């Protein structure tokens, strides 16, 4: 017939470094566009307030 | 003979890893409504635009 008693301590020093990237989008929304325009007259009257 | 007494190795549990991960946060932007004001007469017109001999 035994009987074992026992104690413990303990520490730990856990460092941690996270890195994290997130590609965000919206499949109605993907593109916006610009462009680049020039307006011609090869007539023979000018017009004025062109639109 | 001599017991092994029996102490353990493994230590704590993962559930603690677990719950860090675990971490849900805040998604989403505000978005639509906004503001919204606007005001000009692009819409319809009024002058004068009869007809005559």
């Amino acid at each position: 017939n035994s009987s074992t008693v026992a104690i413990d301590h303990s520490l730990s020093l856990a460092g941690e470094r996270t890195w994290a990237e997130t590609m965000g989008l919206n499949t109605a929304d993907t593109a916006r566009l610009n462009a680049n325009i020039r307006y011609v007259n090869t007539g023979t009257a000018p017009i004025y307030n062109v639109l | 003979v001599k017991k092994e007494a029996a102490e353990k190795l493994l230590e704590k549990v993962p559930s603690d890893v677990l719950e860090m991960y675990k971490a849900i946060g805040g998604k989403i932007y505000i978005v639509d409504g906004d503001i919204t004001k606007h005001i000009s007469l692009e819409a319809l017109s009024e002058d004068k635009k009869k007809i005559k001999d």
